[PDB]
């Protein structure tokens, strides 16, 4: 997408020491969005094991 | 002592040229400045015999018509050998540099101002070499 624009400067440039050539220059700024793809994946979680310890005073 | 060079040449043609001395004067009655309204006083004269030659190279500052942001300005110069004494400006005085009238590249005639004078005090013969630059078009120099 388009964002903004800079100042437009008009210039005169000598050529072969005989003539002045008309020119101009500007900078136009755009927005963009870039997408890239990973090189792999991790393994899934198929099985989960959890250990539990319940501290109590009776034993 | 030199003998042959102490006499006028008899093979290469030589010509005479016209010149004019230059002073300056203050005109404003009340201005406190040395400049005032400057004026230049002239007194004409001629050189006995001279030889005129152009610049030898093609350097950008030696070209005749030059391109500036305003327009194609004008420039000329020469090298002159002469048997007349011409003087440059001297400081703390009211004397200015001598000028002499020569043909230009545009077909007209204009005044050239002496900038460099060469002398050989120990030799004796009165032969000199000068280097001249054409006065800016539309003015009488400085």
């Amino acid at each position: 997408a388009y964002s903004s624009t800079s100042n437009i400067a008009r210039m005169r440039v000598p050529l072969n020491q005989q003539m002045f050539e008309n020119r101009a220059r500007t900078i136009v700024t755009f927005n963009a969005t870039f997408v890239e793809k990973d090189l792999g994946t991790f393994e899934d979680i198929e099985h989960i094991i959890i250990g539990i310890d319940v501290d109590n005073p009776s034993g | 002592a030199y003998s042959l060079l102490s006499s006028r040449n008899r093979l290469i043609p030589r010509v005479e040229v016209q010149c004019r001395k230059r002073e300056w004067v203050k005109t404003d009655p009340d201005s406190p400045f040395l400049n005032g309204g400057r004026e230049v006083l002239y007194t004409p004269f001629t050189a006995v015999e001279c030889t005129v030659q152009p610049m030898r190279g093609k350097a950008i500052r030696d070209q005749n018509n030059q391109l500036m942001i305003g327009g194609e300005e004008d420039y000329d110069s020469y090298t002159v050998y002469s048997e007349t004494l011409l003087f440059r400006a001297r400081e703390g005085t009211e004397h200015l540099s001598d000028q002499m009238l020569l043909p230009d590249s545009g077909g007209g005639q204009t005044w050239f101002t002496v900038m460099k004078a060469d002398m050989y005090p120990s030799s004796g013969v009165p032969r000199y070499r000068y280097y001249l630059i054409a006065v800016p078009v539309g003015t009488e120099g400085g």
